[PDB]
């Protein structure tokens, strides 16, 4: 899963050539946080 | 600033030795920074140039 910049739309394109977003001419992809259980210390 | 640069130069006549060449420059027109992508000419922002 990779949310793109300048528009709210996930891509999930884990390919060796796909680097841009669908229906959007920009090529900046932010990795989306997956809801996993991590722990910290207070 | 660009007109004083492109207007203070004098192009010499291209004479190798009839048929000769003489080129000149006119008005200076600077466009806006765009993105030449595959879809169209998108808007180009200063953080797009910083991230890419
Ligand atoms: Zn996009």
């Amino acid at each position: 899963t990779y949310v793109c910049g300048d528009c709210g739309q996930e891509n999930t394109l884990k390919s060796g050539d796909v680097i841009q977003c669908r229906e959007c001419g920009y090529r900046i992809l932010y990795k989306k946080r997956t809801r996993r259980v991590v722990q910290y210390e207070a | 600033g660009l007109q004083n640069v492109f207007q203070s130069f004098g192009e010499m006549l291209v004479e190798p030795s009839w048929r000769y060449a003489t080129v000149k420059f006119g008005e200076v027109t600077v466009e806006k920074p765009t993105f030449f992508s595959d879809d169209k000419e998108l808007e180009f922002l200063p953080w797009h140039a910083r991230l890419q």
